[PDB]
């Protein structure tokens, strides 16, 4: 039995369980019953993407093994037999659709089964900004665990993104490896159809930073196969059904690995027996770059460890909180007051406790010098300073400033982990991340009570309170050069960001001081100036100049830009903003929900629905992708009003941004709290409800003119 | 019937008609029916007892000559004939390339340019190499490519892509090759009136002689022109009638030995020479191959390709010839005659090849370069004779990418190989991409043209049917030039006629999906390939999805290359169908029987669109037959 003929068995054969599965749910269901994956706003999103119909009920997934029956023309030329690979994918996801129909958790622990939505929106910013090289699909059973553990954390070690399906996950688990969607280790499930559950990222990938409409299969491949960079290792013996599943894999450009003897096909399917180098022929197969990191330390850092747990049995010593009060500072200095490597600690060291955890003051004085470094780049390394400590295993770190929180655990202090390593971390990465303009790096530790109270008055904060001035001193009329951010698109083309002082990036991890540090460091990076010259009209926010940019970056994808507006050309969204602004032309305003959010909304849409319809680099009037520091802005929709049309907002959203909104509402004489009025779940959810509270409570909106 | 596909072609015949001048389809015209017993090769004149012609048809008229030979024995015994001079001229060739590279030097007009390639081919030959003067490697395997051509005591050498299982084959049939020469000789003494008067021995005979044609003398003639001329990479060139320059000088250089043309090269780039073009009032030197000699200059240097076979007497109705240089074959002796209707200088050069009422101006191997500088000269000071009224240059040209030696294919295929796999330097990929039935085969169209066929609509035909079928097609000679000035040649033609799997694989590898490999004798390099995937294997290269096809052929060098080509286990086409009908048992030889010998046999398929269906068809079972 040749490639081709190994392909079309597996596809029938998938064709087979499909059929089967589907009658069972027409028996006990009947073709009238619903069919939905938890959370997503594309139906099914194979079939959503190869044919642009959503499936619903029952009785249309039965008509759906039609698609998977048109895909399998069994004649030896390339294009039918990724086709059929195309087929086996379809009749994965409807026997995955009917799981769910017959039972309604058809995956338990650790088993994850369908990812949603928010999930991929999550891991689109990691993705762009390369902090996940790229997509590590391993499925089948490797010879022992071990050599199961090796690869998986080696791929985990290199910050990729790991799926498992089959025998691995339990392999994984004899291998202690740490599972979970903040440790980039996700086990889908131990069927061979779960595999599908990680090509629905890459198929909603191009629907959603893409911006491609269903049924566009080809550019949606050609998406998955120049954006997504995700590689299949198939490990153990490989049936037709398996082979026939990585003919899908191919047919969306991801390269096939195993350890099994097969057809080989350049660049697509690859046999290495070698499991010592298994990682990095992947990584060549799907040309992926990691960029080697060097710490002395005896602990493994990596970026997966971000979202790693500690629980407090077996925890050696914690700071800051409110045991002791704990503080971290980044100050620039002349060249002669800081000598590069030299890591002081001050105080007990980490070794001398001898007891349950412990409480114990910390502090970390960090002192960079530079010709560059001015003391407008503090905040930004002060801001890495947390991901540089998360990523050390057996280290967590809470907060920012006076108001910290560091842990660590006992398995990182029997490896040889102490405080100066701390400092090692810190001069290291300080040193890496922005060798641009930190020539030298001194950093002291300090768990002395009395040094730690003395200092922190003296350096720390002071800065805070300059820190909170410069950036209560910015607005957009006070500065006269905004920055464009063209980060985000590597998935989205036609996406252009324009950060200003009152309008953060959408993601809410790049600023105007970001953008302003990440010009200076990086003068090719995705962040450049653009001047606020050519005003054309203030009160919407529009400049000549700043069309102009967004025409050439966009490549005139977008032609006019308004800043200050969500119905005039408003500035588009690729996936990533932390909250999504949708007007209600009921209530006379809008509503909002953040990505955590997972009710409903007074639109009668979720966050993924509400998503689903400004993203990809579309200009959609009425709905805005925004970061929650854009919600309690003097710019937020100055054209349509202001905040005065924020009509129901999420409880927790809402106590989020409710001191800054007060504030800023005071501007419009609304001295009641102004956060009071605002709606939220658990007062009123549907639109009635919620336009009978806004009567009562004299919400600003109604007594508006009309926003639509 | 139209002449030709080509608008070029097409322009000058009409040119050709307004200057009074007649062409060989003139010619074809005027010869009219021709006779039937000579087509079906029935008639015979070995003796002078003849001439003898029997009937076609079994069973009617005339059953046997006037010595008994049947109409099976006149047909076997002309075929063979018809080998033995394909296979004459192809070993001739070889022989000249072995005697100039025995006559290399360190200080002389011929080096060794190759020295990598020259020590693989030293391994090949059982030469030393370590700590020895490449010179010394160089003369010591010169000799013992001469000694394969006519040694008479032990066995001959043959390249080491060549599978074990079919060199055992063929000593199991008889067919093992002995040195060159004595075989054409063997030939030639079986066909005497009274000899061989058994069909299948007669073939088998011609079968043994075709071998020392494909795996010694093409095949030494290619590596030994590798070595002192330089291996052939990829390289871009145009082609057609329309890369002559009105305001030029233009030499034409025509034929197959390469050490002349290689060295007129050489002499366009003479300061004094170039001064001399300058000073008779053209813009420079225009050097212009065409047919064989016009693919070696065009695979090493880029050399612009001005036409195939049957356009060499149009190149001279342009008016802008002022010298054509020509050396040995398919020299059409009616450009004599037709260089008087115009200013230009037919030079022979060869003494192997004088033609009548020709300027001959032998071509001095002791001492090539300056040889060839007074050839050349003599035609730059042709250049005051032209006359610029007469002059008509269709501006028709065609971009082309040749250089494709199986180093050059090697080296291409290395792009797509993990570096953390490996192994690198094979034709392991190419293998992988057979296996798997993302290419359905390989397939090599060579061959001429025939005034027969409409010329060059066989060569495009069958060619775009197999790249449309997922079939990668190398091309050599005549076939390989149709294709260049069709613009096949092209990497963009990968996404305009290949089928998917051949579409993306060219897109991988980024090459055209028609691979120029040369020359005829560089057929052999695709003997050296198909030979090298079949080692590869581990299987015998009559198991492989490989198949070659002549769809215009018309000379007994294709007679020949169509007969080692199936004797090596490699079905074939033939286009034109060869003075075979008359005999029955020569038909069911070829066609049948040959299959039990050697595991190929031919196809005679005139329709190009049939040809491409039968090629597929035969390419399926035989991957059905190895499991792929
Ligand atoms: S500023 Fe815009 S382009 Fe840059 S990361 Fe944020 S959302 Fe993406
Ligand atoms: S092939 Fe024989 S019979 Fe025919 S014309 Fe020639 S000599 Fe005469
Ligand atoms: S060899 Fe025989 S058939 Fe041929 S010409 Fe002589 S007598 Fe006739
Ligand atoms: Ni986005």
């Amino acid at each position: 039995m040749n490639l081709f003929q190994t392909v079309f068995t597996g596809s029938k054969q998938a064709l087979a369980a499909a059929e089967g599965i589907v009658k069972q749910a027409v028996d006990e269901k009947g073709r009238d019953y619903k069919v939905a994956f938890p959370d997503t706003a594309y139906s099914l999103p194979v079939i959503f993407a190869a044919t642009g119909k959503k499936i619903t009920n029952v009785g249309e997934l039965e008509g759906a093994l039609d698609i998977v029956r048109s895909l399998i023309v069994e004649e030896e030329m390339l294009d039918k037999l990724l086709n059929s690979g195309l087929a086996t994918a379809v009749a994965a996801e409807i026997i995955e659709a009917a799981k769910y129909v017959l039972s309604d958790a058809p995956y338990a622990e650790p088993c994850v089964g369908f990812i949603s939505d928010p999930i991929i929106r999550s891991l689109g910013v990691p993705l762009v900004t390369g902090d996940i090289p790229g997509v590590a699909v391993i499925l089948g059973e490797c010879p022992d665990s071990e050599t199961a553990a090796k690869i998986i954390k080696d791929y985990q070690s290199k910050g990729l993104l790991t799926c498992l399906v089959g025998k691995v996950i339990d392999q994984a688990i004899e291998g202690k490896v740490k599972m979970g969607l903040d440790l980039r280790v996700i086990p889908l499930g131990y069927d061979v159809t779960s595999v599908i559950h990680v090509v629905t990222i890459a198929i909603r990938a191009a629907l959603i930073f893409g911006g491609i409409k269903g049924g566009q299969l080809n550019d949606i491949l050609k998406y998955t196969a120049e954006r997504v960079p995700a590689f299949v290792n198939a490990f153990g013996p490989l049936s037709e059904l398996v082979v026939s599943a990585g003919a899908g894999a191919i047919a969306l450009g991801f390269p096939v690995l195993t350890d099994q003897v097969v057809p080989e096909v350049p660049t697509l399917l690859l046999t290495q027996k070698d499991y010592d180098k298994m990682v990095k022929t992947s990584l060549e197969a799907r040309n992926i770059k990691i960029k080697i990191t060097e710490i002395p330390i005896p602990v493994s850092f990596a970026a997966a460890f971000e979202g790693e747990r500690i629980r407090k049995n077996d925890m050696l010593a914690e700071f800051g909180g409110n045991k002791t009060k704990a503080w971290e500072l980044v100050m620039c200095a002349d060249q002669g007051e800081v000598e590069d490597h030299k890591i002081e600690v001050i105080g007990p060291d980490i070794d001398t406790i001898d007891k349950a955890p412990g409480r114990m003051p910390l502090g970390m004085l960090i002192k960079v010098s530079g010709t560059n470094m001015q003391k407008d780049f503090e905040p930004v390394l002060e801001r890495r300073l947390h991901y540089f400590l998360n990523y050390i295993e057996g280290v967590m770190h809470v907060g920012q400033r006076n108001l910290t929180w560091v842990r660590i655990g006992k398995e990182a202090f029997e490896k040889g982990f102490r405080l100066k390593h701390f400092g090692e971390v810190i001069y290291a990465k300080m040193l890496d991340e922005f060798g641009s303009v930190v020539d030298k790096c001194e950093v002291t530790i300090i768990t002395d009570p009395g040094k730690a109270e003395e200092l922190e008055g003296k350096y720390a904060v002071p800065r805070y309170k300059e820190r909170d001035a410069r950036l209560e001193s910015l607005v957009d009329e006070k500065v006269d050069t905004f920055y464009s951010c063209n980060l985000c698109q590597s998935f989205a083309p036609a996406h252009v960001c324009i950060v200003t002082p009152e309008r953060l990036g959408l993601c809410g991890a790049v600023s105007w001081l970001d953008a302003k540090a990440t010009l200076e460091l990086n003068p090719t990076g995705p962040c450049q100036a653009v001047p606020k010259e050519g005003v054309v009209d203030e009160n919407l926010g529009i400049w000549e100049k700043v069309n102009e940019t967004v025409s050439k970056i966009s490549q005139g994808a977008v032609t006019s830009v308004t800043l200050y507006s969500i119905l005039q050309d408003p500035m588009t969204s690729c996936g990533c903003f932390e909250c999504i602004t949708g007007i209600m032309p009921e209530a006379n305003g809008v509503v909002m929900v953040n990505r955590e959010f997972g009710a409903t909304t007074p639109l009668g849409m979720t966050f993924g629905e509400l998503a689903s319809m400004t993203g990809g680099g579309v200009q959609t009037p009425g709905f805005m992708g925004h970061g929650r520091q854009f919600i309690a802005s003097k710019k937020f929709m100055k054209g349509e009003g202001g905040l005065g049309r924020i009509v129901w907002m999420p409880k927790e959203l809402k106590d989020f941004v409710a001191e800054k909104l007060n504030k800023t509402a005071k501007e419009l004489y609304n001295i009641d709290n102004f956060a009071d009025m605002i709606c939220d779940e658990t007062i009123a959810t549907e639109s009635e409800e919620v336009v009978k509270f806004l009567e009562e409570k004299g919400h600003p909106a109604l007594k508006m003119d009309p926003i639509m | 019937k139209a002449k030709s596909i080509d608008q070029a072609t097409l322009q000058l015949l009409d040119k050709a008609k307004q200057d009074g001048v007649e062409t060989v389809w003139d010619r074809k015209a005027d010869m009219k029916v021709q006779c039937g017993f000579g087509s079906a090769g029935v008639c015979c004149r070995n003796c002078s007892m003849g001439p003898c012609r029997v009937s076609p048809v079994p069973g009617k008229g005339v059953e046997r000559g006037i010595c008994g030979a049947t109409a099976d024995v006149i047909v076997s015994r002309n075929f063979a004939r018809m080998v033995a001079a394909g296979t004459a001229a192809h070993s001739d060739h070889g022989r000249s390339i072995a005697l100039s590279l025995y006559h290399t030097s360190k200080d002389g007009d011929i080096k060794v340019k190759d020295e990598n390639k020259l020590k693989e081919v030293a391994k090949s030959f059982n030469v030393e190499t370590e700590g020895r003067d490449i010179y010394d490697i160089a003369h010591d395997v010169a000799k013992e490519g001469l000694s394969n051509y006519g040694k008479q005591l032990g066995e001959v050498t043959l390249p080491p892509s060549l599978p074990e299982k079919r060199k055992e084959l063929w000593r199991k049939l008889g067919v093992y090759p002995r040195a060159v020469d004595r075989e054409i000789a063997a030939v030639m003494h079986s066909t005497h009136i009274g000899c061989n008067a058994d069909a299948e021995a007669m073939i088998k005979m011609s079968m043994r002689c075709s071998l020392t044609d494909g795996w010694m003398g093409s095949f030494m003639g290619t590596e030994f022109s590798d070595i002192m001329f330089g291996t052939p990479h990829s390289i871009d060139t145009e082609a057609n009638l329309g890369v002559l320059e009105k305001n030029s000088v233009n030499v034409v250089l025509h034929g197959h030995e390469p050490l002349l043309s290689e060295m007129v090269v050489e002499a366009a780039s003479d300061p004094e020479l170039v001064e001399l073009a300058k000073s008779v009032g053209a813009d420079g030197i225009n050097l212009c191959g065409m047919c064989c000699t016009g693919n070696e200059v065009s695979m090493r240097h880029g050399i612009k390709i001005a036409g195939n076979f049957m356009q060499q007497e149009l190149a001279v109705v342009t008016g802008a010839v002022d010298g054509l240089i020509v050396d040995v074959q398919c020299i059409m002796p009616a450009l004599a005659k037709l260089s008087k209707s115009y200013h230009t200088k037919f030079i022979t050069t060869s003494p192997k090849a004088h033609i009548t009422d020709s300027i001959y101006m032998e071509f001095d191997e002791e001492n090539p370069l300056d040889s060839a500088k007074k050839i050349l000269k003599e035609a730059i000071l042709n250049f005051k004779n032209r006359d610029q009224s007469k002059v008509m240059i269709p501006e028709l040209k065609c971009k082309a990418i040749l250089g494709y030696s199986v180093e050059e294919i090697i080296n291409k295929l290395d792009k797509v190989v993990n570096t953390q796999i490996g192994p690198m330097q094979t034709v392991k990929p190419l293998a992988d991409v057979l296996v798997s039935g993302v290419l359905r085969g390989a397939a090599a169209v060579v061959g001429c043209n025939n005034p027969k066929v409409v010329q060059d609509s066989a060569h495009i035909e069958t060619i775009k049917g197999l790249i449309k079928n997922d079939v990668i097609v190398v091309v050599t000679g005549c076939a390989a030039q149709a294709a260049a000035k069709y613009g096949l040649l092209q990497k963009e033609a990968a996404e305009k006629y290949a089928g998917p799997g051949l579409a993306t694989v060219c897109k991988l590898v980024d090459i055209p999906p028609v691979l120029h490999m040369g020359s005829c004798v560089d057929i052999s390099r695709i003997l050296d390939l198909v030979g090298r995937v079949a080692n590869l294997l581990g299987v015998d290269m009559s198991d492989l999805p490989v198949a070659g096809v002549a769809p215009e052929w018309m000379s007994e060098k294709a007679v020949a290359i169509g007969t080692y080509v199936v004797t090596s286990g490699i079905d074939t086409w033939l286009g034109v169908a060869p003075p075979v009908t008359g005999g029955p048992e020569v038909v069911d030889i070829l066609t049948n029987k040959m299959e039990d010998w050697v595991g190929a046999k031919f196809f005679i398929e005139t329709d190009p669109h049939k040809a491409v269906e039968q090629i597929v068809n035969r390419m399926n079972e035989k991957r059905k037959k190895l499991g792929i």
